[PDB]
């Protein structure tokens, strides 16, 4: 998972210049990702789960109680 | 008064001797109202908080009742 998490990234004006030998010389590129992981009965602790939590930005916690309880999105 | 008993019905009576009782009246005032004040501190720190607590996360231990991971 490390290995396909970590090419998404930002890199600057100077690695595109360079990889386009100055055709795009201005901007600077970016790649976002959202990798989507389901729990069994919210238990966190797993091994994937745990695995891919350690290595994303943040995290987005979706709850069934919630859910049912109206609050769309949960 | 009758000729043998004498009753007196009062609306509030204290045995002590001054008219300047009210000094002595605003010590029972003080004591009840102290511990009046003490027993609402006591209905909700001990029933009303602990009680709550107990029933606050029971659910998200009985959904992994039969789980074998």
């Amino acid at each position: 998972h490390s290995r396909l998490l970590e090419r998404a990234s930002r890199v600057s004006a100077e690695y595109v210049e360079k990889f386009t030998n100055g055709a795009v010389t201005g901007k600077t590129g970016s790649l976002t990702a959202l990798p989507i992981i389901e729990t069994q009965a919210g238990d966190v602790s797993a091994f994937v789960p745990t695995n891919v939590i350690s290595i994303t930005d943040g995290q987005i916690f979706l709850e069934t109680s919630l859910f049912n309880a109206g609050i769309r999105p949960a | 008064v009758q000729p043998h008993v004498v009753t007196v019905l009062a609306d509030t009576a204290i045995r002590a001797d001054n008219l300047d009782e009210a000094a002595i009246l605003e010590a029972r005032k003080n004591a009840e109202q102290l511990l009046a004040n003490q027993k609402s501190d006591l209905d909700s720190a001990a029933a009303l908080a602990a009680l709550a607590e107990t029933a606050a996360q029971l659910e998200t231990i009985r959904k992994i009742k039969n789980r074998a991971q």
